[PDB]
């Protein structure tokens, strides 16, 4: 079970808008994304004890 | 460049200070970078030894 | 009023334009140490443009770091250094471009953290000659080098 | 009174491109510590010219 | 720290699931309006899934209206009507789907709003006689239908 | 030279004095002889 997100539009969306802060005009920037996900590959199942 | 690179390279923050050499202005700059930990320990060096 | 909810405003932007000067008066730059003391958050709010004088310590632990005056503050006032003309990042930044000689008109030199827009403040101009400052006609003509 | 001048300089900052996804630490390079003494395997060097 | 700021997080969606009950018990759910004095945000506020209890106005000016139950007013205790499950948008909506008939696990009852998280509250359990809850095994069974 | 900007390294007030090294007289007399500080560098206009 997943969180019902699509991760490509959430990208977008986490910017905020406005954002004219210290320099009281808008600055220039560039912005760089990325997916991460991560899991957890060591908690394995029995695979063996159906062979017996 | 080379020094910019070579302060990350040894200790992985660039930490200017109002009193350095080649800094008239005195800037205060303590950009830190994170690395995480910089340095392995050894508590025994290769070259110790006895008997 | 609980289903259907009316235009609401959420968010509003004011753009404006830098502080002018003059042509003819040239301007004189240095970058300076500021002091982690002062709330710098506090004077970069309000996007309406506006200038400050800063002052500089004389000796100490945090000699050269830099800090807006008060007018109560005698040793603030001996030693006046400039003014910051425009909006700086606080948080991205310990170093500001203090402007040392320029001329700036009478609207924009605010000395409160709540000060009006725009307007004269009239603490400065009521000591305007221990500053070093002369308005001449609408505007702070300073210079702080001599 | 006539003079010369030559302004020179840059912008820039060295940038670290990787990082951890999973936690935000740093692992590529690192420091150690290994030889306590080994400047007795060297050979000595000549000294400066103060001309 | 200055120039580069590391990495740090902005917000923190933690998506839960929502409360079980028991299939093999059947459900009576009725809508409510809402007691407008007290504060129905900071009940709806956190992610984890709870279901805290409500109390009707059997008498008086507001009567019909529900109101989350406190564990020491008498009135409150001798007129509890239902759960609330898991949750519900208060802000956009003043009527309530008050369940007066389930099978919630003890785990998910928290009766203050600032109790902890996925834990049985004790107090609950300590009150659970006049509030007509019968716990069996880990569950709250209930039905204020008389 | 009436109005220029000058290093603390290179104002020696005295021929004995040594040189690349700040001397501390005309320090102790910046504000009689006019000499504003705010860096190294002073600053002068005794033209003004």
């Amino acid at each position: 079970m997943r969180v019902p997100i699509n991760i490509n539009n959430a990208l977008a969306r986490v910017r905020d808008p406005l954002s004219i802060g210290g320099l009281k005009f808008p600055t220039t920037k560039e912005i760089q994304e990325a997916v991460a996900a991560i899991a957890d590959k060591f908690n394995q199942e029995n695979d063996l004890v159906d062979r017996f | 460049r080379r020094w910019l690179t070579w302060q990350v390279m040894r200790t992985g923050r660039i930490t200017i200070q109002p009193n350095d050499p080649y800094n008239p202005n005195g800037l205060k700059y303590v950009i830190d970078y994170g690395v995480t930990d910089i340095e392995l320990p050894l508590p025994q060096k290769f070259d110790a030894k006895d008997g | 009023m609980d289903k259907v909810k009316l235009f609401q405003t959420i968010g509003r932007v004011e753009y404006w334009e830098r502080v002018p000067r003059l042509h003819a008066y040239g301007v004189f730059a240095l970058p300076f140490p500021m002091d982690p003391d002062v709330n710098w958050a506090q004077w970069f709010t309000g996007p309406h443009p506006r200038a400050f004088l800063v002052s500089i310590h004389k000796y100490g632990p945090k000699a050269g770091h830099v800090y807006p005056t008060n007018l109560t503050d005698e040793d603030a006032l001996l030693n006046v250094i400039g003014m910051v003309l425009d909006g700086h990042d606080y948080e991205n930044d310990p170093n500001v471009t203090v402007t040392l000689k320029a001329a700036v008109p009478i609207e924009y030199v605010q000395q409160d953290p709540q000060a009006p827009a725009l307007q004269p403040h009239q603490a400065v101009l009521d000591a305007a000659e221990v500053l070093k400052l002369k308005v001449i006609k609408g505007h702070y003509f300073f210079d702080y080098t001599r | 009174p006539p003079y010369y001048a030559i302004i020179a300089g840059f912008h820039g900052l060295p940038q670290l491109s990787g990082y951890n996804t999973e936690d935000f630490s740093f692992h590529r390079f690192k420091w150690l510590k290994y030889a306590n003494n080994v400047q007795s395997y060297l050979p000595p060097f000549p000294p400066k010219v103060e001309l």
